[PDB]
């Protein structure tokens, strides 16, 4: 059983919430693949490589991944899923994270799992529910686990000691049904 | 002078007599007397032997010539034992009092003397089927026909009424409807055996079941003018006058009852457990026993105060009614709670609180209702403020 | 433009929540329920656009027991024109989630010929934040999630949304899905007059069988507890 | 929907039957029954004939299948007449509750059915000389023995215990003293003719003198495993559960007696005169009467509410406990006030009101005392907060 | 056909709106408005915008034509916020009621119609410096001058009395002091700008400080004939027939105040520890919260009943007066208790409970005192048993 | 002994006419103003001092009168009939004094009692904290010994005269060990109010008694010398606990004082107001109220009297004081609301004197021990009579 991590990033700067994701990733006990999508990817790909836990870094560089739009990225992640067949696809339960995965799930026709804080095993998870006033434990029996991961619930993985291969990701056709316009 | 809430050595000993008496002689038979309703003559009689009865009768008749404070303090101890028996005892004082305050050396020596030599009983006779609270509305007729007056009418609820040597009786003597109470009534001493006096059945009451309560009919009954109180038409003042030195002793009675309730409830709360703690470690129970103790303590001072005002020759009405009203209510309040603290057992005949509840109710009712005690308190109070 | 607004009947936030002894879920019997506060925000947005006359009609959908009548009725009182209840007995309600619902809402969307599905960003009960995304997913339309500002531009929506550092700004082509976030708007009250006028407006009760949707969930709650 | 305070046309028939029975048949003899304290067998049989008894029994078993709101109309009417009588009647239906809510069809047809064919009685045996309020405190042990259970212990204060065909009995199953209530008790149906059951003497109480209350001892009593209620160790939940459907009916008794007291007292103050006026024209009397009317109305709405709550499928623990507490206390306040309005007459056994004072005290003790009632309300109440 | 205690879905939405507004807009500023005694204008205007005011105004007059049961439920929700403000807005129904029950199409469209259009206030003018509970002892003379009427005299304690567009005003129409009360008074609609009206300064009271209450002098006020309620002398029927549909609303306010007491005391007793435990784990405090919950619960059914009786077109004088008596009393009881539970804090001006004690006292005085509520319930009660 | 007696010593009638004269001629005309503004009522306090009716428990050998508890109550009731804002400012004095009286030595008694004799100085009782009031043993103010000194770090709350005091009696936690019993974890101090570490807080705004000042005060690093501990270390708790015997009966006497006022105002009013033809007092409902009110005051009076006599006599009066405090407090409230009531709409008004009484009365159920706490103490005391 293999796992895939959508790395969140920005301006050549791995987003911290990804390191936590990668700790959570290794808990599952399977080769951890991490996917870097964007318009200048190579720098982060290089930091991601150094990181412990990571067997393979896949890179998808392309101008169209301006603002990491979920309509662009979803078929990219889907394309990777076909060539490789992961049991797990996770991302840091951040605004980027929460926006992307439930769509990916729809596209896979599996039901995702949000904001998890522990990992009881490769198919059992623990989130909060009702402004966290209860603790929910969910068994997922899908062909694919899709889920996002609460940052503060896992330690940041060592940024050094990684022996990861960096490979070209499989490519997808620019959708252009959405477009990035601006920030703050 | 200055305040003192301390008894005389003489008082401390009267009290010890009556405690000993009520605790060893009354308590162990009361339930038995209450179950049957038999009038407790051994007891009345033992009370007399001990000087705990007819206490208000002066020395010049062989009486103890004691104060209202003394009668009160005795009465609490007896009522603790049983208010059925103490109401039969006190009965005697209610009847004697109008003779004590308003009759003449002749009248006292004949009718009080006798009580001093044999344990006789006498009674107060005023209430009638149609009036109790409204004394001005009594209809028993009393007209002069010679050197004597003839009596027609009916009394109801007379304590000792069927056990009495004599009666203090009050009849309307003035036919004129428009005649004031101040003038319209005469008070009589009346020997029980007279022709024309027919005593009715023992009345069966909720509580104080061994006290003797009956109705009395007066059919053409003749009493000598020698037996008139201060004079014709001055009856209302005589009867009203008595209430000063009797009302506090009724309130001590209730306090006696109240105290019993408290002790039974406290003794029990100290041996029954539920949910692992003693009753008494349930704060709601502590708080009940706490409010109960308060009520007893305050009601005691209430009567003590009215007793002292009079013993010192002041008029009393206000303090006495406060005490009567207050001690009355608290007896009742204390009795449900004492029943309540014993729970299902409290409800049952084999425990002593059930009786206390039944007994405690007359205190709101006789010797002046809870309602009319409030009328009296109000009018006495409103006077302090009027020009 | 026609609009579809999703509304979810949730344990009113004020109710302080209690967990079942049998530890299977939380206590949902005799327990006040209102419209999820983000749905409130979305219903508001349907209406402000209908006010700016850029929308000719606003439909309100809800999924669960019958008590989602209550929920659809509130929406109706705020400005929604007709309501749709999708019926699921309080047995199957238990095991229903964002997947089911998005499936539902998508079939619904193409059927009622809509140009915008408005949802709140997350339900205060399950905290999923998944439905909107998933619904955009099934229709293959673009999604402006966590909208904090919206604007129709002919056949393009401009969505300002709420991202980790500040605001991001998108242009989407126009069948679009938008999920509302707190800063979007201040939702109006049901006015007593409109709560009355809303009794008149009707709610078509249908079932998921009809729409063309299966409810089976290879997910499964194992347990629910109190917190640490 | 909407709030409503009008009985159903059918309910009004029950109420009419019940008022007619209580007024034409109970009132004329109740004074006597209190005096002699004997079990009112004929009025019971008649209550039974007339449909006013075992009312919770399902159509399935030949019962009338009625709700707690229905049971409550009737008991108010019966209690107005006499709570002694009305107690003896409800005791049956309290006996029945644990079987109605937790029997299987064998037990229901068997022990409920018979009550349909014949005016039999049953009782609820939970209390013990040692524990009443504290139910987890009961010390009657039941040991298993193959296909039957041996009950050893002693129950106290049993309504109708002594006139019953069978009993609901609760007993301590688990002998290890560390085990929780939730698993330490089994509830049984126990046939009374059973050997080992010694019914004690008639207990002599302040009030409700004609109710049969007594203690019963259980020596090696054998109870077949078919008579266990849900299973070993489910005794608590069973008993506990009975209370929702019954507590409102004790409340309605309290309201019956209360109503009577107000009736007696009002009747009297419209005919006695003092100081030239009818009692009613003294403002202190009127204010009492007001306050009394006030409490009965409030008290009746509290049971009504409770009764509808359970009848509409939800738990009513909070409201039932309110109803009990409030009705129980105002029962006692009204009775003492009625005696008070009637003066010396009031203190006298030849008038109807002193009996009310002695009856009403029970309403603050059985089926959960005033204090236990407040515990329950506080716990219910607090729990809507954290 | 069955008791029900569940609202209509329409009524739950009403409640949710009334509760939203009260929790979110009234509460956050209620203490300011209480400190400063300024009239809550921004809030009235909001509630008016919401449809929460003048709920009784019939449809054909531009209003909602809603029942007494609905006003009660709205107004409970608002009282919970502040009875100061709940009272300012209720007083509009109180002034309007005589017109709604007893006024001709011209009158209802004229004077109720305005209220639909701007958010104006009106007030019920009845009390005077020297009669309040004795409506019949009202002495403000009204005299005919063919054409119109001339009002002379003086009103006291008028809610909204300085912020009103118009008045329902009740005056002695008939000089003969032997005249029966039911024919002696005429009730008028009276526009407030009318020359001769002198409104007084704000009355500085102990509680509901943000309510406008003030006295008014009338001097030679000219009121037009078409403004008379039913005809000359009819006033007393009119004035009295209003309380039917208002009294349950007032009660519903007392219960508002009461929940709030209950809620604040419970929150606090869940955080504060003494002696190692939370307040809730001392039985005495539980028992308190218990008795508060019960009194709240029953106060609520009592007004709900009253409101329903009148909505079935029965008169509800018994029921309303039970609710107003009981709600009044328990609101007072719950207030001190909330203040007691919060200890030192409770008594301080920065915690919310102390206001509630000051506000609650009015509930035993306005719209009929605890005393006269009891006279009504006694009147209605006695009549059931007489011939 | 001699009989029971309910008659004052001529000397006490003498003290009574004075306190009653002041209360009636000086307090009453101004008390409504001071309640409106909260101004601390300096002219009256000075005048009370002057008139000899303040610091009355101070023993003669410090230059006071060494008056008894009965005498203090006697006076309290009179000042409280006038105003309990005022009466409370006067009392606060006794309350800070009492532990110096019962537990100080001659050098303390004379330096600190002595000074109140020669100027109308104020002192305070400093115990209550934000987090503990009723549960005295719950207080957290620290006292660490450091040389011949103590350093105090703590916050105090609701302190009467807290902002006007020449000095404070202070209870503090001496010993850090949580498990240390109350009879050993506290130390009692005299702290002069102007010591460097001390920061008075603002005038605290309450419903009632609005003219005494009550304030929180913080002690940051406060220096307090050895010579100012009360019996020594770990004695603090008994020392505070023992002041109440001599003072509970006076606060109850306070309650009784406002109670009597309420009755008086309500009685005067019902004597002059008419409705439906007659004066209020001719309606039975009112009459009966006036009657029950009359009862409650009377009984509440005997109750505090009783308590002050027991101690004057030299017994421990815990039981009697606590009945007095419970019953007096409860009836003061009851009577205040009923006074408002009897006055109708007028009662609810600011120009009539009764609403004030209603606001003032609530505190008697809170401070100097709450109703619950009173009830705990009594039940405790009752239940011991029944054990061996
Ligand atoms: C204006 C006024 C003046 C004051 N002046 C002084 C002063 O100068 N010096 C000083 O030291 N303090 C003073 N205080 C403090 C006052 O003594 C306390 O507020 C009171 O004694 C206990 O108050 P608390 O607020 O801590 O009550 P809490 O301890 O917060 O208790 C709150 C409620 O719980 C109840 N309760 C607490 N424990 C129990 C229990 N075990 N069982 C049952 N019920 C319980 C209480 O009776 C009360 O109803 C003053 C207070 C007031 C506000
Ligand atoms: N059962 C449901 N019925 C209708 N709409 C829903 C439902 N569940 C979720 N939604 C919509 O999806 C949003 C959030 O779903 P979730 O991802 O579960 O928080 C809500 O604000 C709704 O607008």
């Amino acid at each position: 059983q293999s796992t895939l991590v959508i790395a969140e990033h920005a301006n050549d700067s791995l987003a911290p919430i990804t390191l936590n994701t990668i700790t959570a990733a290794t808990r599952l006990g399977g080769e951890v693949s991490c996917l870097v999508a964007g318009t200048k990817c190579d720098k982060v790909a290089q930091d991601l490589c150094k990181v412990a836990g990571i067997a393979k870094v896949l890179v998808a560089q392309h101008d169209v991944y301006k603002g990491l739009l979920p309509e662009e990225l979803t078929p990219l992640i889907l394309a990777t899923q076909k060539q490789f067949n992961y049991t797990h696809i996770c991302a840091g339960a951040s605004a980027f994270g929460k926006n992307l995965l439930p769509r990916v799930a729809a596209k896979l026709e599996v039901a995702p799992i949000s904001d998890i804080i522990a990992i009881k095993s490769p198919d059992t998870f623990v989130r909060t529910i009702y402004a966290g006033n209860a603790l929910c434990t969910v068994k997922c029996d899908e062909k694919v686990k899709v889920f996002s991961v609460r940052g503060t619930s896992f330690d940041a993985a060592a940024t050094s000691g990684g022996s990861a291969s960096s490979e070209k990701a499989s490519s997808t056709s620019p959708v252009e049904i959405s477009e990035w316009l601006d920030q703050k | 002078l200055g305040f003192s809430f301390e008894f005389t050595e003489q008082q401390k000993e009267f009290q010890a007599t009556a405690r000993k008496f009520a605790r060893e002689e009354i308590i162990p038979v009361a339930a038995e007397y209450d179950k049957t309703g038999e009038y407790p003559v051994p007891l009345i009689r033992r009370a007399w032997e001990l000087g705990l009865m007819n206490t208000h009768i002066p020395e010049n008749c062989g009486g103890l010539g004691l104060g209202t404070f003394d009668a009160c303090l005795i009465s609490e101890e007896l009522a603790y034992g049983c208010t059925g028996v103490q109401t039969a005892i006190e009965g005697n004082s209610l009847g004697q009092m109008p003779i004590i305050i308003a009759g003449n050396d002749q009248q006292k020596k004949k009718y009080l003397g006798r009580m001093t030599e044999e344990p006789l009983m006498c009674a107060y006779c005023v209430t009638e089927p149609g009036a109790g609270s409204d004394v001005a509305g009594i209809k028993t007729k009393a007209e002069k026909k010679g050197d004597e007056y003839i009596i027609n009418g009916q009394k109801m609820w007379i304590t000792n009424g069927g056990k009495a040597n004599w009666y203090f009786l009050l009849a309307r003597s003035d036919p004129d409807p428009k005649a004031p109470a101040n003038k319209a009534f005469t008070g009589f001493i009346v020997e029980a055996d007279t022709p024309g006096i027919q005593i009715g059945r023992k009345e069966l009451n909720m509580g104080q079941r061994c006290s003797d309560t009956r109705g009395i009919v007066f059919e053409d009954v003749k009493v000598p003018k020698e037996n008139v109180l201060i004079g014709d038409g001055a009856g209302f003042k005589v009867a009203m006058g008595a209430f000063d030195k009797t009302r506090p002793v009724v309130a001590a009675g209730a306090v006696g009852l109240a105290q019993r309730a408290l002790d039974e409830a406290t003794k029990y709360a100290l041996e029954r457990k539920t949910f692992g703690k003693l009753l008494v470690e349930h704060q709601a129970i502590s708080f009940m026993l706490a409010e109960m103790a308060m009520k007893v303590e305050l009601a005691r001072m209430s009567y003590q105060r009215a007793a002292w005002e009079v013993d010192s020759g002041r008029r009393n009405t206000y303090y006495a009614s406060i005490a009567k009203a207050f001690a009355g209510d608290i007896a009742n309040q204390l009795a449900t709670d004492a029943v309540q603290i014993l729970g299902g057992n409290g409800f049952n005949t084999e425990y002593p609180v059930e009786k206390l509840m039944r007994d405690a109710k007359i205190y709101q009712i006789y010797e002046g209702t809870s309602q009319i005690q409030r009328l009296i308190v109000a009018r006495e109070h409103i006077d302090k403020y009027k020009n | 433009l026609r609009v579809l607004v999703a509304v979810k009947r949730v344990i009113d936030y004020a109710v302080k929540i209690r967990v079942k002894p049998d530890r299977t879920g939380v206590v949902t019997d005799g327990v006040k329920h209102s419209m999820n506060p983000f749905c409130e925000i979305a219903v508001e947005e349907a209406v402000r656009l209908k006010e700016k006359k850029l929308v000719k009609e606003v439909i309100a959908v809800s999924c669960g027991p019958a008590q989602c009548q209550e929920t659809i009725r509130t929406a109706l009182a705020m400005g929604a024109d007709r309501g749709i209840h999708v019926e699921v007995p309080p047995a199957e309600a238990e095991r229903l989630g964002p997947l089911q619902v998005a499936r539902v809402l998508a079939k619904l969307a193409e059927k009622e010929k809509v140009d915008l599905v408005l949802l709140g960003k997350q339900a205060i009960d399950d905290d999923c934040n998944q439905t909107g995304q998933m619904t955009a997913g099934f229709l293959d339309w673009p999604q402006g999630t966590f909208a904090s500002q919206v604007t129709l531009e002919g056949d393009k929506l401009k969505v300002e949304r709420e991202i980790d550092g500040g605001l991001e700004t998108l242009r989407l082509k126009l069948p679009a899905v938008v999920t509302a976030d707190l800063r979007l708007n201040e939702p109006r009250y049901a006015t007593l007059p409109n709560i009355m006028k809303a009794k008149k407006k009707k709610i078509e009760v249908i079932k998921p069988g009809d729409l063309g949707v299966d409810l089976t969930s290879k997910l499964s709650v194992i347990s629910v507890e109190d917190p640490p």
